[PDB]
RNA sequence: AACGAGCUUGGUGAUAGCUGGUUACCCAAAAAAUGAAUUUAAGUUCAAUUUUAAACUUGCUAAAAAAACAAAAUCAAAAA
RNA sequence: AAGAAAUUCGUACAUCUAGGAGCUAUAGAACUAGUACCGCAAGGGAAAGAUGAAAGACUAAUUAAAAGUAAGAACAAGCAAAGAUUAAACCUUGUACCUUUUGCAUAAUGAACUAACUAGAAAACUUCUAACUAAAAGAAUUACAGCUAGAAACCCCGAAACCAAAC
């Protein structure tokens, strides 16, 4: 027996701490521990990515539900606004809704005003004077 | 793993004592010397194996020229058992032909 | 010339200092790792992996 | 099966893109005499550029200063 | 081996000082190697936990296990070194703190069977530990009440914070 | 080397290696059209050049006088 | 073949090789054609004439019959009134 | 206690084109598994593929007419 | 596959009664022993020990340290975890591992768990690094830039059989 490994303990320590907080024999018996550890890490990693898709549903619930103590539905709110060249994003709108309530019903108005704004030209053929907030502002 | 609940017993080596402190003398015998005596006399060894190099297959068949008759008859039976595998693992197996 | 000057700024040449001249030696490679490990290089199972593929000239 | 109005209305913008698409190939500029020869002097330098990198291959110079950079690992205060 | 329930008897504190509460007593008290499976030994040993000795002493006297005998002259010796020997005054006031089984060294030997066959047989041995402090049992326990199961169900809902947002 | 790669080369050199290589490209450029590729090698003290000159730098070295 | 030999620890050659062809110290070697002393009153005369001819060996023969032969085999050889002493080297080779 | 031929030691690390196994990390590239011979088809050798290095010069897509075919595969000018 | 001789060379450490980039209780001898035990016989053939200067000082200590248990049974829902969360469980996402198969498995082999042990080895040719150079090598060899030296390589376990001599 010339030479002989004699770091296997701590070898040994590196895969059995991320698994103290497991159930049964996975938090300490190695042969079984290693296993469990590596699909954690497979599910962390994958889980990184689907964090940020979730949060985005969670925002567009909470603005419908917004929106609909105004009577708008979420697609002509969100539409509308972006047509009056406002870039706020979903998940600031949410922010407004929670906590500046009145700023936020400001905001439903403006958008519905937009909508109104749209189905008048559209019934209305011809050139006639186009609405007062469906003026557009040109950069160059 | 267990692993020792104790420091071992301290080495101390002596890097002065006369086998280290001359180390290499005459090594340059021949040239320094006029060439009567070869470095590799200088060696202290088996006798098939003093200024010579091989394989463990030559190294067997070596050490039998040398003190073959000389040796006792179950260390001869195994050098013999030795050469034979040897033989027939260099010159029949392995991945390059 | 030049050369010789930089030894007396440097230090002292011992035991401790040596190295060899670069790209004197290739590195020897052992089977242990997943790279060249497992089947170790000789494929999948048959006469070669084994080590019994007929003689020279066959 | 039955179609969905989805797949069928998406199909159909895909139509219109490439109706545009033919009508836009349909004008050339110059005829094919015209562009006979007309980058000739380009083509030629960017070949004599590849077969330089090809023909440039040799060994990198060796420095004394690099071996002897080694002794400073033994440097210290006195 | 390990035998450390034995030197826990050997522990001296400070004197205390006037203005503090006086400090209960402790023993601890074993018997190592004893024939007599550990998982039957549990049982007896579960039973008087929590419980004043003479209360112990009196369920052991009418149980018919053969641990129940062993256990008993173990607490009898306990109470015999406590009065003599760690300054306890009256020798009803103590209460049994702690009481488990462990398992000892075992042996091996052959158990024989039908066609030649044999199997492995283990002669099994346990130890018995006690520790004994002096005062009376502390209180049972009582079980939530209506009220109190309430009282806790608005905690949770106050608790409650908006969540994932500013 | 490879069968099919041919040098020359310059081997005894004391003193300034670098100066005798800008000597050789300068003595050897307008034969071939361009700059010639060296290898300059300062721990051996020797100069490796791409293509067979040794009968050239033969006779070039001896006027020099070396 | 034999790569350690027991009362040498060498290779050894394989002598079926040295008897059928001959290197040239370059490293081409030559042959004749089989068959060429076999059944000739069946053979026209052109093919007769294609089979007296000494012909050379392609490169992945010429690698397998170095292998099997030492260097004893490889060496120069200054015969007197050599009959191949113009054929052991190359002129004009570019490759 | 196990005889279509006893048991033990040695020859013996018998032989096995068949079954199972073959222990640190990182970077890079990459297959088809078509043709030929073989007591050969559970295996091997050669071509073809892939690949590392080196020398130096044209490649890939496209490709008019004019052929050869019979009434889309060859072939590859000039250009891009 | 096997394989000479003729003919050249060599007094060698030479008290080195000495040495180790050899092993340290699953290693090194099988060995505390050819004993205990097994077989009618030839024959096969193990396991393990640990205080201190003093026990004519009561046998010493040291270690959250393996699996296994105890202290302390359990609480709708699911490869047992991950994103999370004020909050252990509730909500969302997710068809165990190795080998082998057609790059596919809810197919089929293998694994009760812990500790130790347990499997790629050679220099003909090539490439890289140096010495000297029409010559290189410390005798025998190679040479139309060669020659000398260094570094770089090719596994483990498993039959039914066959032969010799004992019992
Ligand atoms: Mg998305
Ligand atoms: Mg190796
Ligand atoms: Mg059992
Ligand atoms: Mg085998
Ligand atoms: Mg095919
Ligand atoms: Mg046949
Ligand atoms: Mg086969
Ligand atoms: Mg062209
Ligand atoms: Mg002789
Ligand atoms: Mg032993
Ligand atoms: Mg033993
Ligand atoms: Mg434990
Ligand atoms: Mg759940
Ligand atoms: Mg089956
Ligand atoms: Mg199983
Ligand atoms: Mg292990």
């Amino acid at each position: 027996l010339r030479n002989r490994l004699t770091d296997r303990y701590w070898r040994v320590q590196e895969v059995l701490k991320h698994a103290q907080h497991f159930r049964g024999r996975k938090n300490r018996c190695y042969r079984l521990a290693v296993r469990a550890v590596t699909r954690a890490f497979v599910k962390c990693t994958k889980a990184r990515r689907l964090k940020k898709r979730n949060l985005r549903t969670l925002w567009i619930n909470r603005i419908t539900a917004a929106s609909q103590e105004h009577g708008l539905k979420y697609p002509a709110f969100i539409v509308n606004l972006i047509k009056c060249q406002v870039e706020l994003n979903r998940k600031v709108l949410v922010d407004l809704a929670i906590y500046e309530p009145k700023t936020f019903k400001s905001l439903a108005a403006l958008a519905k005003r937009r909508q109104q704004e749209g189905f008048a030209a559209a019934l209305g053929d011809g050139k006639e004077p186009e609405g007062i907030f469906s003026r557009v502002v040109q950069y160059h | 793993a267990f692993v020792r609940l104790t420091l071992p017993p301290p080495k101390v080596v002596d890097r002065w004592n006369e086998k280290r402190a001359l180390f290499g003398v005459y090594d340059n015998i021949g040239i320094l010397g006029n060439f009567e005596k070869h470095p590799k006399e200088l060696i202290k060894g088996p006798v098939w194996l003093r200024g010579w190099r091989g394989n463990e297959l030559q190294r067997c068949v070596r050490k039998k020229k040398f003190v073959g008759n000389r040796m006792f008859i179950e260390d001869l039976h195994n050098l013999n058992k030795r050469i034979s595998y040897l033989y027939k693992h260099f010159n029949r197996h392995g991945k390059y032909r | 010339g030049t050369s010789l000057d930089l030894l007396r700024s440097l230090p002292r040449v011992s035991l401790a200092n040596l190295k060899p001249s670069p790209n004197s030696r290739k590195r020897e490679r052992r089977p242990r790792d997943r790279r060249r490990g497992r089947k170790c290089g000789r494929g999948h199972k048959g006469e070669r992996q084994r080590g019994t593929r007929p003689r020279l000239g066959f | 099966r039955t179609v969905s109005f989805q797949a069928k209305e998406s199909m159909i913008r895909r139509l219109e893109v490439e109706a545009e698409n033919h009508y836009w190939l349909s004008m050339p500029y110059m005829t094919a005499e015209q562009e006979c020869g007309h980058a000739a002097e380009r083509r030629a330098q960017a070949f004599e550029a590849i077969k330089a990198a090809a023909t440039s291959k040799f060994p990198k110079h060796r420095y004394i200063a690099d071996q002897l950079d080694h002794l400073n690992i033994s440097k210290k205060w006195s | 081996i390990s035998r450390k329930w034995e030197k826990k008897n050997k522990i001296v504190y400070p004197p205390q000082l006037p203005g503090e509460p006086r400090r209960p007593a402790e023993i601890y008290h074993c018997r190592r190697q004893i024939k007599y499976s550990k998982d039957k030994m549990w049982y007896l040993a579960k039973m008087i936990r929590g419980m004043s000795i003479d209360q112990a002493l009196a369920q052991l006297e009418f149980n018919d296990k053969k641990g129940a005998q062993i256990i008993k002259e173990v607490l009898l010796e306990a109470q015999d070194m406590a009065v003599r020997d760690h300054n306890v005054e009256f020798r009803s006031n103590l209460h049994i703190a702690e009481s488990t089984s462990g398992r000892g060294q075992c042996l091996k030997r052959i158990r024989y069977h039908g066609r030649g066959r044999f199997g492995i047989m283990e002669k099994v041995y346990c130890h018995y530990f006690v520790k004994l402090v002096e005062g009376p049992p502390p209180p049972p326990e009582v079980p939530k009440t209506a009220v109190d199961h309430a009282k806790d169900y608005i905690q949770q809902l106050r608790s409650r914070t908006i969540i994932h947002t500013l | 080397t490879h069968g099919n790669r041919q040098m020359t080369l310059i081997r005894k050199v004391e003193g300034d290696i670098w100066a005798l290589q800008k000597d050789v490209e300068e003595f050897l450029s307008p034969l071939l059209g361009k700059t010639p590729i060296t290898q300059v090698n300062e721990v051996t003290g020797t100069l490796r050049i791409k293509g067979y000159f040794d009968e050239q730098l033969k006779a070039w070295l001896l006027e020099k006088g070396f | 073949l034999t790569y350690c030999s027991t009362r040498k620890g060498k290779r050894k050659t394989v002598k079926s090789v040295v008897h059928r062809f001959l290197r040239l110290h370059s490293g081409l070697w030559l042959r004749r054609k089989a068959g060429y002393k076999k059944k000739l009153w069946k053979k026209s005369t052109a093919r007769k004439k294609r089979l007296r001819e000494f012909v050379f060996c392609s490169k992945t023969q010429s690698k397998l019959l170095d292998k099997m032969t030492t260097s004893f085999w490889k060496r120069r050889n200054w015969y007197a009134g050599d009959p191949y002493q113009m054929y052991h080297d190359r002129t004009n080779l570019r490759v």
